[PDB]
């Protein structure tokens, strides 16, 4: 078992995010610091987000070790993936949410049945914690349950493209995010993400509480916005590259707007209508937590 | 008319065989609303974890699929030593 | 007709 | 070499899979009740025989 | 010219401790890496706290790589069989309204 | 040329490659490095080994691999072409493969 | 009287068993195979040459057909295998889930309470092997009482097509309609047509 | 009715106002299965992928009701 | 250089479409919906699929 210090997982350096970027591991601020946003004529204007529903879906005898990390990872930001609802082993995650539970999750981001020799894992009160939340991403798919698809994002534009004025004011003009860039920067920069161990940034935002948890959302904002920006990116009706004096720039537009949108293309990866449901779970859930 | 040979010879064929050495679990409580089988893994630290029972649909065994038709052959298309001169040991 | 535990196949999907 | 019928022996045999082989591996093995969630219980002298 | 050379001399000189213009394999051509959780490849991480490198990244070629790969348990391609069952009549079916 | 390390009788080619594995940076594997079982069936399906082998054509398998992995799909959603392809409310049981 | 033999060590034989149920596959046919034998020993059932099904002369009858052709889409042939198999796993332990084997009913004509009766006798034949197919049989049942009791179908359903008993022993219908997998039958849920709560 | 079919929705045909007419009908009324808001939202993102369709701010009968129509002109 | 590989029904499906395709240029190809008038519409993510 991996001891949780006193801030969250997310300050070991076991567990840093780091998208690869100029030849080097840019932290995802420091790629933030490159976007740049032609603002248009729309609003995006924040309704409250609805209350996550209480039930935790039954986690269903499965005998094996469930590869949950790689699965929300996946659905999240995969080039590939698609009938995330399909299988349905997210509700495994709820295996985790009873106290005194054998069930363990590993820094591998598996589901262990039992606890088992040389594999490090997370607390398990924190984890149940954090299974206390998102084990309901395994209903992201009931049809009693299903998250907005359309009005989170606007939610995911304010805490992405927002100014500190536009953000405590809950309404921002819809913007177009822009940013120099590398050939497939969006499919480098999605697959740098697949690979974070993102289990650690959603335990540490479900256990930590007091000034603890608030200087978390501060230090790891950024890391939340480069998800959010791979999010963004798979729901952008368009985007496009601009020419200009030999740099080129990468334009997605817009930021905020779900387009709905389920055609593949070569620029970003795509959600299937599953993946769309996910996310909006996944979003409800995550901003849930983000503010209180 | 089958009732008889149910009832009063068949039940006691059950209750025998339910004594038998290897009909080792407990099947069924008479509760349809509330039985559970009791369940069983022979599991271990080193990360083993072995299911007694598993599923996993039709075997090569040919024991796991179960044709509820068979009840009408014994309704209807089976002598029994209790029903059928009439006299049988 | 005649009793059968086994899923009663009869057509085989090509991929 | 003790001569006894080993076949299938930590096989699966289905239908339609064919035989799928098993890890026969479980040093310290134990009989445990598990919780329908599939997690496992400790032993408890009151249910579990 | 020859700049597809990874090794030259592979001969040890009796007086000099390497012959001249002897050159070695670059350490690229044997870091294994691993295969990120996405499916791309990776070079080692140079430090602890860092990720690998991709390999598609840079220009360097590598020779030794994981390849994924299905066991003899998967299987896929098989034609699949099935139970066909018609409907009991025509005149039962029912169309709309879906 | 890792696996000449302690075999090749050139010396300065045995120096160098010892010193490219002895580096932090680097580290040479080959065989099975990672596994993945089934859920419900629990065998081994998904390994990825370390061969030796070119990362451009690892790449590409372990793309190919990765498609028709995360797809998410069996072969039971072909029966939602048998569907499309016979009469309304016709039936199709087993074998549920998964 | 002494017996000059080793004393029957039930908690190894226990043990033992269970490891085999866990890793040998044809252990549960072994123990079928002892009860099936012995129920064929007990000389108690036989097949006839005379099947018995309709009345006379029912089957004769130009109104019977559609009910006649019903009964004989259900009734297999007598065979004493398959006869005395049905007897032994009631009491044979089931160590790979059994799974009913699907009927394509849809309920239409008045001959389809034959599928129901099906499963009634079975159920009292044999309560133990109904009581794992149960639920199963729950979505053949299903689509019966949506299409002879739509309203009290539609008030069943709305109340939950599954449940989960908790600590203290109170029933907590799920209040979702769901086709019921038998990879439902190790979970917590039960079918809920089951419940017999009012 | 949707519990008793199991259906998703039913495609209502409009009247005509004059019994007179017997024309054929700009649209349809289809009426879903959602019960709570959120299937509503399903529904109405789900719809917003789909050529012709429209709806009223809010339905009578307190149940989603979907206008689809034949062209655009009765659009 | 690549004769691609077909089924039997396949082959007979080509034989019977079943020659030229070169009339047309694929340059920057695109599938796009005229108005009756003639004119080319621009995509329209409402309408064309």
């Amino acid at each position: 078992m991996l001891q949780q210090p006193t801030g969250g997982y997310t300050t070991l350096e076991q567990f840093a995010f780091t998208i690869r970027n100029d030849g080097t591991n840019a932290t995802p601020t420091q790629f933030l610091q490159l976007l740049s946003y032609e603002a248009t004529e729309n609003e995006l204007v924040k309704k409250t987000i609805p209350t996550p529903e209480t039930h935790l879906p039954s986690a269903r005898n499965v005998p094996g070790n469930v590869y949950i990390e790689d699965a929300i990872t996946q659905a999240l930001f995969g080039i590939s993936a698609q009938n995330v609802n399909a299988h349905g082993y997210f509700s495994r995650l709820s295996a985790l949410a009873l106290p005194n539970t054998s069930a363990r999750l590993g820094l591998d981001g598996v589901i262990y049945n039992s606890e088992t020799i040389n594999i490090p894992f997370y607390d398990p009160a924190a984890v149940a914690n954090f299974a206390a939340t998102y084990a309901k991403l395994g209903n992201a798919s009931t049809p009693r349950y299903r998250a907005d698809m359309i009005d989170i994002y606007a939610h995911v534009g304010l805490e992405l493209a927002g100014t500190d004025a536009e953000r405590a004011a809950g309404v921002m003009p819809v913007k177009r995010a822009k940013f120099d860039s590398w050939e497939g920067s969006l499919i480098s920069l999605s697959r740098d993400v697949v690979n974070w161990k993102i289990l650690a940034f959603l335990i540490d935002l479900c256990s930590l509480e007091g000034e603890a948890l608030r200087a978390f959302k501060t230090r790891n904002r950024d890391v939340f916005r480069m998800m959010l920006f791979i999010m963004s990116t798979a729901v952008a009706a368009n985007v496009v590259n601009r020419k200009v004096t030999k740099r080129v720039d990468r334009v997605l537009e817009y930021i905020g707007v779900n387009s709905m949108r389920t055609a593949g293309r070569t620029a970003t990866i795509t959600y299937d209508l599953s993946r769309h449901e996910f996310a909006a779970k996944f979003l409800q859930l995550t901003f849930t937590r983000w503010n209180a | 008319n089958i009732a008889v040979a149910h009832t009063d010879h068949l039940s006691v064929v059950y209750a025998t065989m339910s004594n038998f050495m290897l009909n080792f679990t407990n099947n069924f409580s008479g509760n349809h609303a509330t039985f559970k089988p009791d369940q069983y893994v022979i599991t271990s630290p080193e990360g083993s974890y072995k299911p007694i029972i598993e599923r996993q649909g039709e075997t090569v065994d040919g024991l796991t699929i179960i044709d509820t038709s068979i009840v009408w052959p014994i309704l209807c298309q089976c002598t029994y030593p209790l029903v059928r001169s009439i006299m049988e040991e | 007709k005649v009793i059968f535990n086994g899923l009663d196949v009869n057509t085989e999907v090509q991929p | 070499i003790t001569d006894v019928d080993s076949t299938d022996y930590g096989k699966l045999t289905l239908r339609f899979l064919g035989t799928l082989t098993r890890s026969l591996k479980m040093q310290n093995a134990q009989i445990r009740r598990i919780r329908p969630d599939g997690t496992v219980l400790r032993y408890d002298d009151q249910i579990d025989i | 010219i020859s700049v597809a050379r990874s090794m030259r001399a592979i001969v040890n000189h009796n007086e000099v401790d390497r012959p001249r213009g002897a050159v070695a394999p670059s350490s690229y051509e044997m870091d294994t890496g691993t295969l990120s959780r996405n499916g791309d490849l990776l070079y080692s991480p140079v430090a602890n706290g860092q990720v690998g490198i991709p390999k598609l990244e840079v220009d360097h070629i590598s020779f030794s790589n994981v390849v994924s790969m299905m066991t003899a348990n998967i299987r896929t391609g098989d034609d699949m069989a099935v139970e066909r069952v018609n409907p009991d009549d025509v005149r039962a079916i029912n169309i709309r309204n879906a | 040329p890792a696996l000449l390390r302690d075999f090749t009788q050139v010396n300065w080619l045995n120096r160098d490659i010892t010193n490219m594995l002895q580096q932090a940076g680097t580290k040479y594997g080959l065989g099975l490095t990672e596994t993945r079982l089934d859920y419900v069936r629990l065998v081994k399906t998904i390994v990825g080994h370390a061969l030796n082998i070119d990362h451009f054509a690892a790449s590409v398998l372990n793309i190919n691999l990765r498609a028709l992995m995360e797809a998410n799909v069996t072969a039971d959603d072909r029966i939602k072409a048998l569907q499309a392809h016979s009469m309304i409310s016709t039936q199709f049981h087993g074998p549920n493969q998964g | 009287a002494l017996r000059p033999e080793l004393a029957f060590d039930h908690d190894h034989i226990i043990r033992c068993l269970m490891l085999a149920a866990a890793n040998y596959p044809r252990l549960e046919g072994i123990i079928v195979q002892i009860n099936t034998g012995y129920v064929a020993s007990a000389n108690v059932i036989r097949p006839v040459s005379e099947k018995r099904y309709f009345p006379e002369n029912l089957e004769q009858n130009q109104s019977a057909a559609r009910l006649v052709s019903a009964v004989k889409a259900r009734a297999s042939e007598a065979d004493i295998s398959s006869i005395h198999l049905a007897i032994a796993r009631e009491v044979s332990p089931m160590f790979n889930v059994h799974e009913l084997k699907k009927i394509a009913e849809s309920f239409e004509d008045p001959s389809s309470i034959v599928v129901v009766l099906e499963f009634i006798l079975f159920a009292l034949f044999f309560p133990t092997e109904f009581n794992r197919i149960k639920g199963d049989i729950q979505n053949v049942l299903l689509l019966f009482f949506s299409r002879w009791y739509p309203v009290e179908y539609g008030i069943f359903v709305q109340r939950g097509a599954t449940y989960t008993i908790n600590a203290a022993g109170e029933f907590e219908f799920s209040g979702r309609n769901e086709k019921w997998d038998q990879a439902l039958y190790l979970s917590e849920h039960f079918p809920a047509l089951f419940s017999d709560v009012p | 009715v949707f519990v008793a079919l199991g259906i998703d929705y039913i495609d209502i045909p409009i009247t005509n106002s004059n019994i007179f007419d017997d024309s054929s009908t700009p649209y349809n009324v289809r009426i879903w299965h959602a019960p709570t808001m959120t299937e509503v939202n399903h529904i109405l993102a789900l719809m917003r992928k789909s050529t012709l369709v429209s709806t009223h701010s809010s339905w009578h009968w307190n149940v989603l009701h979907t206008f689809h129509y034949r062209s655009e002109s009765d659009m």
